[PDB]
Parts: structure tokens; C-alpha cells; sequence
């Protein structure tokens, strides 16, 4: 199964031994060729093949003499041994640039002018990027950052993909402190160029991708809003196909949040992408990946939830790839449910074991919306407390997307949420009770904890105060035949 | 955190007959329960991994456990064995991604306070707080919801958070595919020169130009070609061209790869427009050509 790697190492090695004992630039150059297109031919095939690769090259310090070309004057011998650079850094390889190789890539990152080297330095910054936290930030705070951004005022079509790639990834695996310097960079205008080019969809998706991750870091949402970069992510999902490109774990881990991120481009990019995962893993026999992640969970209660048709529709088709049954969406009348969408509610939340227990108490969409701690605990047979919580989340979440139209007189409901979000969360319980826009004036907090059930006194406080301060003979007639 | 520390303890727990753990992912709120179960075997609590994971523990559900919750729930009856494990919860607060969910940067101001004060933060966020709302905060609200049971942190956070607490300006008018490049570029180019600018992605349309303060149309390789003998006005670029003529607003037009067409081909409305002076764009200085712009604008 190795055969090729079998009588390719002895390939590498003589390889090697001319690149080094070559003086020339030129045989050098020659050389370093040689190893890149020797690399080309492997990942042509093999994953496994490369990775013997780069152990080799790793092992005879291959990388350290690739180092010390780019140290070299010759700017072809540069050219070449990055070139072969961005093809052996793999994840081994990475390590041991973050260790000792870091500073050298700096150096490129001074020089600007030359296509080649901005494309092979673009490629090297995204696998450095795609390395850890520490070494994205030690970029960011030298001139790694500043030569993406210049790159991707460029043109060339490559050097754009390998730049909206090395965002992406470094804004996967930096931090809150690499995201907040992106922002201050502008990180995002500069990938909306990437975006709006129509010459490549890739182009398109990564940068996408990036402005999606940078959005779900939520406390720059402001400003990455005001770039102005988030609405052309809706347009360009929609208008691209999952399978095209997928015919074109720890990356779905991260992809995931995108996915739980209440966020539509968010969770768009989040769906395209673990989309066409599937498809690419259900081309090949192991798909258990989503399921030890957990992502078929988050896809379910996507369907369920979905608001918008492109990303339900990706979602949809993400489930039907693999072996899991869709679930049809709830409706948004909550107060109106019977028993069945209750059930069905259940079965979407993952909550299948207590489904005879809430069929036995005929529990309704009133009885559902207005469940307490103790009717779980004891009627449900809810015993564990975590359960409950979890369960309590769910609700939270319903309710949250809940129709009120039928309870709802003054339109509590939009003042509740524009106090907060998480707020309209209480209107059924503000209904029940029978209050609305005039008679919040009134309320007070132990009526609200007993009746309203807000037990948060947060919250109570909030909207205690901000209702207090808020709140203070015809002329014609008709003479007409019968038909 | 650091490279150096992480390779020399990863190289001195494999010279030992000991396995390597993986590095936890910091965004903790995110974790699914095969992060808390890796956590897990991480603090050493492998006993408790079956009991976690019948529960259903996740990211949230962790890092808002509650000590009644670890007595009874998850069967950690040991009062001592509970304090541990609480320990291990607050350095894992210490050291979490709360970027998600952190919207004023509350760790950050928590931190600044104490350090061991960050712990709080997923508590403070839950309940909805934020930087300006800390101001009106009372210690039985963060007893009761941000779990903040040591009384000296909670009036340490109270006495503190008192005391520190208290029309576009240019349009675009760009071709499908040659103007693109361009148009975005010089978007971006204004917005970071602190100029708006809209670029959309026919009744709008006329309105869109009308907001401009000026307008600037791309005169990209080829950007006329549609708009030449357009005399029935089918084109939507020159129904803006025709707007803007008719609005009169500052005119810069960019020059790249084409030239001004003939005004005898052209309608007269565009034949006014021809006598404009245009900028031409160089690709090796493209920030230069973006300072002379704004230079020649106001
Ligand atoms: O997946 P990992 O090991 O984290 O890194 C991927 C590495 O493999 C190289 N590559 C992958 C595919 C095809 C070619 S030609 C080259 C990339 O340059 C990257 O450095």
C-alpha cells in the first residue's frame, strides 16, 4: 500500500543531496523544482505520501536549508524554496517553523513588489496562521497582517485565494486579541474586494467564509456590519452549489460554531460548508465524524428553527447526505399547539424519552409555554437537574421564536425584544397575566417574580425600569339593488 | 499559552510513560461534550466521564454548574472532591474564548480588576450584563444569578463598577465582470479615507443616485461599450449616468483601459459629460491613485 513511498524516499534523498551540494543558483533552483514537483506528483495521488514526505524533509533538515535560501540574496532561489515551502508545511512542519523558522518569514513579508513571492509568502502565512494562537498573534504584531491586506489589494487570482484562506484561518485560530487587531486593521473591508470578485467562486467563499468567523466573535459585529462586507455572504451561498465545489475533524469542530452561531450568514457559511463535508465523507465510507462532533444535532435544530429558505435548504440537504431523518419544521404559533407539535417538538429537541410522559399529562402549547421547575421534576419525571436546565434552554429558545400574534395585544412582544433579545422570551408570561404596554407602568418586582415567572432579577430589574421610564351619523349612504 | 513551555512539557511527558493530552480548545462556550469529556480526562476525573456524559454536559451546562447540580446530578458526593473540581472550573474560566458571547468586553474590565476575577465573566453575560449595565447592579442580584458567592469579589465588583462607570457621499457605476476589481478597490479605498460610499451588490435606482453627493462612474476597459449608442436607455448603468447628468454632481470619472467615446454616437446628455477630466488608475500605486482622487475631491 506504501510501494510508492517505498521507492520515493530513496527519490528524496538523492533529491536532497544534489540541492545541497548544489552552489549554483541555478542547480539549486533546479533542485528545489525537482522536490516540488516530486511533492506535486504525491499529493496527486496521497495525503499519507506527502506526510512521508515532509518527515523525510523534516528529519535531514530540509526546511532549515530552505530557511537559509530565503536568507539567501538570489531571489530565484528564493522563489523556489518557497515555492516548495508552501507545499511542506504540514502540521509537524509547521511546529518546528513556529520554533525556530518564525522571523524569517517576516523578512518576505518586507519585500512587497514581486507576484511570485507575494503568492508563495500568502500561502506560507495562511499554514503559519493555521498553526496556534500564539504564533497568530506573534504575526499580527509584526508585518504578516500589513502584507495580506497589500496582497489582497493586488490582483492576481491565486495570491487572492491563498490571502482570503490565511484569513480565514487566522481568524479560526487566533483569539478574541487577534480578531479585535484584525477589526482595527480593517480587516474586513479589505476581504470584501475578495468577496465581490466575480472572477473566482472560491475567492468568493473563502473570503465569506472569514467575514462569517470574524461575525461570530459578536462583540465587533458592529463594526464588521459597518464594513459592510455581511451582505454579499446571503446573495453568494445562495447563488453557489454545494456540490460543485465538494467534487472540486478539527475543521469541522471549528466550523460548528458557525453553525450555532444565531447568526444568517453565520449559519449559512456554517451549512455550505459542513454541506459539502458530508457529501465529500459520504463519498467515502467514514461518516461518523458529524455524529462524535455533534453537528447532526445542531443541523436538526437548524431545520427546525430555520427562518430562512437557502440555508434551511442546505441544511435539509446536509441531513439527507447522510442517515438521518429531516425534521419538518415547527410551527411558529406556539400558543395554538396541540399535543402533536408538542410531541414532534420533543422529537426535535432530542427529548424522545419523555415524550410518553408528556403525552400521559396531555401537555398542550399553554401547558408547554408555561411549564415550571416542579411540574418537571415531579409530574415529567424530569429527576436530573441538568436535564431540566437543558430543557429550560430549549424552551428559552421556543420561545424566542414563538408566534404571540394570538395572545399578544399590544405587540409586548417587539418591546420586549427591543429591550433585549433574550427579553421576548416573557411574553407569553407578561399575557397570562394579563398585562400589557399600559399596564407595565404599574408592575411590581415581587408581582413579576410570583406571576410573570422572570426568575432572573436581572432581568425583572431591567424591565422594571425601563417600562418606568418608557411608559411616562354617516356622511354618505347607499341606495343599491339587490344583485 | 507558549510554544516553547507546551514542547518542553509535551517532550518530558513522553519521555515518561504517560500520555500526551491534547490542548483544550479555549472558546469554551462553544464546547460540545467531547470537549467537557476531554477536559475531563484532562483534570483527571475520568470516574465522573460516564456521569458527565449521561447528562448531556456541554459548554453551557459546565461552565454554569452549580454545586447542587454536582451533588446530586452528577453524583459527586464528596464534598472535598466537589471543591476540586471547582477549583479546576475556575482556572478553565480563567483561560476561556468568551468572544462569543462577551459583548463589551466584560473579561477584559474583570481582569483588569483582579485576575482571578475573569471567572465571573460567563455568569455576568448570561444574565444579560454588560459594561453599562454593571452600574445598576445590586449584590443580591449577583448572588442569586451571576453566582458569585464570595462576598468580598461581589462588593469588590459593586464598589468598582460604581466608581469607574461613573446620503452617499460617492456613487459607483461600475461593468459585470471588468468593473468589479476596480469598483470594489476603490470602495474600500474611500471607506478607509473615511468617505461613504454605496455600491449596490430602476425606481431605486434613480433615488441611489440622487443621495450621492457625487458621483464617480468606473470607466473601466470596456465600461462604455453597453452604454454606447444607448439612445432607448435600455442599460440600467446608463439610466445612473443619465441621473447623475440630470442631478449634476461632481463627476471624477477614473481612466483605465478605454477611452472617451465619440459624442456624435453617444446622446447628448452623455455628450455633457464627455468634457469631464479623468484620473487613470495604476495598479503599482493604487493607494496613490486613491490619495490624488480624494485630492482632486472635497
Ligand atoms: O492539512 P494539513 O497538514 O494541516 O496542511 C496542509 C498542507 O499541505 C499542503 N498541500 C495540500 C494539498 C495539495 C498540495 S499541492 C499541497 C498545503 O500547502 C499545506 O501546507
Amino acid at each position: 500500500v506504501q510501494d510508492a513511498l517505498e521507492r520515493a524516499l530513496p527519490e528524496l534523498q538523492q533529491a536532497l543531496s544534489a540541492l545541497k551540494q548544489a552552489g549554483g543558483a541555478r542547480a539549486v533552483g533546479a533542485g528545489l523544482a525537482e522536490v516540488f514537483q516530486l511533492v506535486e506528483e504525491a499529493w496527486l495521488l496521497g495525503r499519507e505520501v506527502a506526510q512521508g514526505l515532509c518527515d523525510a524533509i523534516r528529519l535531514d533538515g530540509g526546511l532549515d536549508l530552505l530557511l537559509r535560501l530565503l536568507q539567501a540574496p538570489e531571489l530565484e532561489t528564493r522563489v523556489q524554496a518557497a515555492r516548495l515551502l508552501e507545499q511542506i508545511l504540514v502540521a509537524e512542519n509547521r511546529d518546528r517553523v513556529a520554533r525556530i523558522g518564525l522571523g524569517v518569514i517576516l523578512n518576505l513579508a518586507k519585500e512587497r513588489e514581486p507576484v511570485e513571492l507575494a503568492r508563495s509568502v500568502a500561502g506560507i502565512l495562511e499554514h503559519m496562521f493555521k498553526h496556534s494562537e500564539e504564533t497568530c498573534q506573534r504575526l499580527v504584531a509584526a508585518g504578516g497582517l500589513d502584507a495580506v491586506l497589500y496582497w489582497c489589494r493586488r490582483t492576481d487570482p491565486a495570491l487572492l485565494r491563498h490571502c482570503a484562506l490565511a484569513l480565514g484561518n487566522c481568524a479560526l485560530h487566533g483569539g478574541q486579541a487577534v480578531q479585535r487587531r484584525m477589526v482595527e486593521k480593517r480587516a474586513a473591508e479589505w476581504l470584501f474586494p475578495l468577496a465581490f470578485s466575480k472572477e473566482d467562486e472560491l475567492l468568493r467563499l473563502h473570503a465569506c467564509l472569514a467575514v462569517a468567523v470574524l461575525a461570530t466573535n459578536k462583540e465587533v459585529e458592529r463594526e464588521v456590519e459597518r464594513s459592510g462586507t455581511l451582505a454579499l455572504v446571503e446573495p453568494l451561498v445562495a447563488s453557489l452549489d454545494p456540490g460543485r465545489f465538494a467534487r472540486c475533524p478539527d475543521d469541522l469542530q471549528r466550523l460548528v460554531p458557525l453553525l450555532d452561531s444565531n447568526r444568517l450568514e453565520a449559519q449559512c457559511i456554517g451549512a455550505f460548508y459542513l454541506c459539502a463535508e458530508a457529501a465529500i465523507k459520504s463519498l467515502q465510507g467514514k461518516t461518523k465524524v458529524f455524529s462524535d462532533i455533534g453537528a447532526i444535532q445542531s443541523l436538526k435544530r437548524l431545520v427546525c428553527y430555520s427562518t430562512n429558505g437557502t440555508k434551511s435548504a442546505l441544511a435539509k440537504r446536509a441531513l439527507r447526505l447522510l442517515g438521518e431523518e429531516v425534521p419538518r419544521p415547527i410551527l411558529p404559533s406556539v400558543p395554538s399547539w396541540k399535543e402533536a407539535e408538542v410531541q414532534t417538538w420533543l422529537q426535535c429537541i432530542g427529548f424522545s424519552k419523555y415524550c410518553e410522559s408528556f403525552r400521559e399529562q396531555q401537555v398542550d402549547g399553554d401547558l408547554l409555554l408555561r411549564l415550571t421547575e416542579e411540574e418537571l421534576q415531579t409530574d415529567l419525571g424530569m429527576k436530573s437537574g441538568i436535564t431540566r436546565k437543558r430543557f429550560f434552554r430549549e424552551l428559552t429558545e421556543l420561545k424566542t421564536f414563538a408566534n404571540y400574534s394570538t395572545c399578544d395585544r399590544s405587540n409586548l412582544a417587539d418591546w420586549l425584544g427591543s429591550l433585549d433579545p433574550r427579553f421576548r422570551q416573557y411574553t407569553y408570561g407578561l399575557v397570562s397575566c394579563g398585562l400589557d404596554r399600559s399596564l407595565l407602568h404599574r408592575v411590581s418586582e415581587q408581582q413579576l417574580l410570583e406571576d410573570c415567572g422572570i426568575h432572573l432579577g436581572v432581568h425583572r430589574a431591567r424591565i422594571l425600569t425601563a417600562a418606568r421610564e418608557m411608559l411616562h351619523t354617516p356622511d354618505v349612504f347607499i341606495s343599491y339593488r339587490r344583485n | 499559552t507558549n510554544g516553547t513551555k507546551s514542547a518542553l512539557a509535551k517532550r518530558a511527558l513522553r519521555l515518561l510513560g504517560e500520555e500526551v493530552p491534547r490542548p483544550i480548545l479555549p472558546s469554551v462556550p462553544s464546547w460540545k461534550e467531547a470537549e467537557v469529556q476531554t477536559w475531563l480526562q484532562c483534570i483527571g476525573f475520568s470516574k465522573y466521564c460516564e456521569s458527565f456524559r449521561e447528562q448531556q454536559v456541554d459548554g453551557d451546562l459546565l461552565l454554569r454548574l452549580t454545586e447542587e447540580e454536582l451533588q446530586t446530578d452528577l453524583g459527586m458526593k464528596s464534598g472535598i472532591t466537589r471543591k476540586r473540581f471547582f477549583r479546576e472550573l475556575t482556572e478553565l474560566k480563567t483561560f476561556a474564548n468568551y468572544s462569543t458571547c462577551d459583548r463589551s468586553n466584560l473579561a477584559d474590565w474583570l481582569g483588569s480588576l483582579d485576575p482571578r476575577f475573569r471567572q465571573y465573566t460567563y455568569g455576568l453575560v448570561s444574565c444579560g450584563l454588560d459594561r453599562s449595565l454593571l452600574h445598576r447592579v445590586s449584590e443580591q442580584q449577583l448572588l442569586e444569578d451571576c453566582g458569585i458567592h464570595l462576598g468580598v469579589h461581589r462588593a469588590r465588583i459593586l464598589t468598582a463598577a460604581r466608581e469607574m462607570l461613573h446620503t452617499p457621499d460617492v456613487f459607483i457605476s461600475y461593468r459585470r465582470n471588468s468593473g468589479s476589481q476596480l469598483a470594489s478597490l476603490l470602495k474600500v479605498h474611500l471607506q478607509l479615507h473615511g468617505f461613504s460610499v454605496f455600491i449596490d451588490v430602476e425606481d431605486k435606482l434613480i433615488q441611489s443616485v440622487m443621495g450621492a453627493r457625487n458621483f464617480v462612474l468606473v470607466l473601466s476597459p470596456g465600461a462604455l461599450d453597453k452604454c454606447m449608442q444607448d439612445h432607448d436607455c435600455k442599460d440600467w448603468v446608463h439610466k445612473e449616468i443619465v441621473t447623475a447628468l440630470s442631478c449634476g454632481k461632481n463627476i471624477v470619472p477614473i481612466i483605465d483601459g478605454f477611452e472617451w467615446p465619440e459624442p456624435q454616437v453617444l446622446p447628448e446628455d452623455m455628450q455633457a459629460v464627455l468634457t469631464f477630466n479623468g484620473i487613470k488608475w495604476s495598479h503599482e500605486y493604487q493607494e496613490a491613485t486613491i490619495e490624488k482622487i480624494i485630492r482632486f475631491l472635497q
